[PDB]
């Protein structure tokens, strides 16, 4: 069974920037998408941005790119999430979810992947 | 009479193909101004550019045929100015899309661009008026090519630049267009073939290899920037394009210049350049070095040529100027969806979704295929 953990999220003044980790054990990942989503009070699961772990292939969504980065760091199994010039728009809690890569996978649908984690808050507050 | 008509769709189809912002999309897509990834360029954008381009064939072809060529080639102007202005002004991936349904939706309208002088320029003028607009366009894109080379080295002008250009070069395209006669009358509405086997082979050929063409075309860029990434290496899109286009329309020149039995050594000449552009894109894909790759481009495209206009000339040595729109209407749209079937289950998130650096090794097994196929039949 997979397990993802994530770690980092907190309260952080708008404007500034906050690195998210999601660490997935339980077993040997080299051929899995590891996605981001945020969900808001009163919205939907909304799709941040993902990663393909074999190719390094990355995919983002219009309203955080130019600012989010995804990278892995195959040293613990972590995959990172830096976030820059952080406005009021961005309050969520972010889920790292995991999918088994094969044929015909839609990266951006959150009903694709199986294995979600626990969330962590990033709430940004404005001056 | 011919020469009015003749001057302005020359001046139009020079304008609107002179972009020199076409090399450098990718390191443009791409760059600090688009931030947009190679993965979703190549699985989510560049993919719609096929299904357009094959959803607007056919009713494009029948519009253009029933609302005369002129609408149609201004409705290709207009495509043209909103596309940059998208380009130039959009953000994000569903702008991007937006954008290449609008370029499939150009590449559609451009059969009016070719059907437009028969309308109005006399059957004796057909020939030489069909190769001023066929040279013309292909100067014009040469040239643009060049011109975006020679700005980006040595004025060192920005990409953003480069589309602003090429707006304009589309807008007065535009201008021109608004000024050319209405044809009174059109082929069809305003007036079997396939039975014989030549024609049904050459044509299978011709379809096939065309899909092949345009697939790898259409990565070919982001291939480069996948072996030589253009945030932090000096590349030459503009150059190598440029050359490329020259080396096509060289091995174009020299086959209708020399003179051979093609319905003997047609299949062994095509089986040849099919295996040299194998071979070439087996280059692409295996080597490291960005100049190999570039090699290796060049000689794609100047086999390809090569072998599409032995294509061409052996479907078209019986068939009559009005069958002639037809045939290679129905040709371009069997070759449209061989591309458009290869790109679901290739390129498309919803396929393999193979990233360029796989795609290569299965166009080159493509054409390596078709080679191994069309050899057959030989004997029993
Ligand atoms: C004349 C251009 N053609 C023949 C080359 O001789 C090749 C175009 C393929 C690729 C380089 N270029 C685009 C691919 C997909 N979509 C695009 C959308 C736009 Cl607006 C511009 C360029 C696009
Ligand atoms: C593109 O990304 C860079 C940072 O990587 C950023 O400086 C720039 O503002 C972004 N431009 C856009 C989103 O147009």
């Amino acid at each position: 069974q997979v397990q993802l953990v994530e770690s980092g999220g907190g309260l952080v003044q708008a404007g500034d920037s906050l690195r998210l980790s999601c660490a997935a054990s339980g077993r040997t990942f080299s051929n899995y998408y590891m996605a981001w989503f945020r969900q808001a009070p009163g919205k939907e699961r909304e799709f941040v941005a993902a990663i393909r772990l074999s190719y390094g292939s990355t995919y983002y969504a219009d309203s955080v790119r130019g600012r989010f980065t995804i990278s892995k760091d195959n040293a613990k199994n972590t995959v990172n999430l830096r976030m820059n010039s952080l406005k009021s728009e961005d309050t969520a809690i972010y889920y790292c979810a995991a999918a088994e890569d094969r044929w015909a996978l839609a990266v951006r649908t959150a009903t694709t992947y199986n294995y979600w984690g626990q969330g962590t808050q990033v709430t940004v507050s404005s001056h | 009479s011919w020469i009015y008509p003749t001057v302005i769709l020359c001046l139009f189809g020079f304008f609107s193909m002179m972009r020199p912002s076409e090399p450098f999309l990718i390191p443009y897509l791409s760059g600090p101004d688009k931030n947009l990834t190679s993965a979703e360029i190549t699985n989510e954008i560049f993919p719609v550019w096929t299904y357009s381009y094959l959803v607007l064939l056919l009713p494009v072809f029948v519009l253009t045929d029933y609302v005369r060529y002129k609408p149609v080639i201004i409705l290709q102007g207009i495509s043209f100015i909103i596309t940059w202005l998208l380009l130039l002004f959009g953000q994000g991936v569903k702008t991007m899309q937006v954008v290449e349904f609008f370029y499939g939706m150009v590449t559609a309208a451009e059969v009016a661009y070719y059907a437009y002088i028969y309308s109005v320029v006399s059957p004796e003028h057909y020939q030489r008026v069909s190769g001023y607009c066929r040279s013309v366009t292909l100067a014009a894109y040469t040239a643009g090519s060049v011109l975006a080379q020679l700005l980006v080295s040595l004025a060192n002008m920005s990409y953003f630049y480069l589309n602003v250009i090429s707006l304009a070069s589309v807008s007065v395209a535009f201008l021109f267009s608004l000024f050319l006669p209405m044809p009174k009358k059109s082929m069809f509405f305003h007036a079997e073939c396939y039975s014989s086997k030549r024609l049904f082979y050459w044509s299978l050929w011709w379809a096939f290899a065309t899909a092949g063409f345009n697939q790898v075309l259409n990565y070919v860029q982001i291939l480069w920037d996948y072996k030589a990434p253009s945030q932090d290496s000096s590349i030459y899109n503009g150059a190598v394009e440029a050359i490329a286009t020259f080396g096509g329309a060289v091995a174009a020149f020299a086959v209708g210049y020399v003179k051979v039995n093609w319905d003997l050594l047609g299949e062994l000449a095509l089986v040849v350049f099919s295996v040299v552009n194998a071979g070439s894109l087996f280059l692409m894909h295996y080597t490291a070095n960005i100049w190999a790759c570039y090699a290796g481009y060049l000689i794609f495209k100047s086999s390809y040529m090569l072998l599409i206009t032995i294509a061409v000339f052996q479907i078209a040595v019986n068939l009559n100027v009005e069958r002639y729109a037809l045939v290679f209407g129905i040709n371009t749209f069997i070759a449209l969806v061989i591309q458009t079937i290869m790109t679901v289950i290739v390129v498309d998130q919803r396929g393999l979704n193979l990233p360029v650096s796989i795609q290569f090794l299965v166009y080159g097994s493509y054409f390596a295929v078709i080679a191994g196929i069309f050899l057959m039949r030989s004997m029993y």
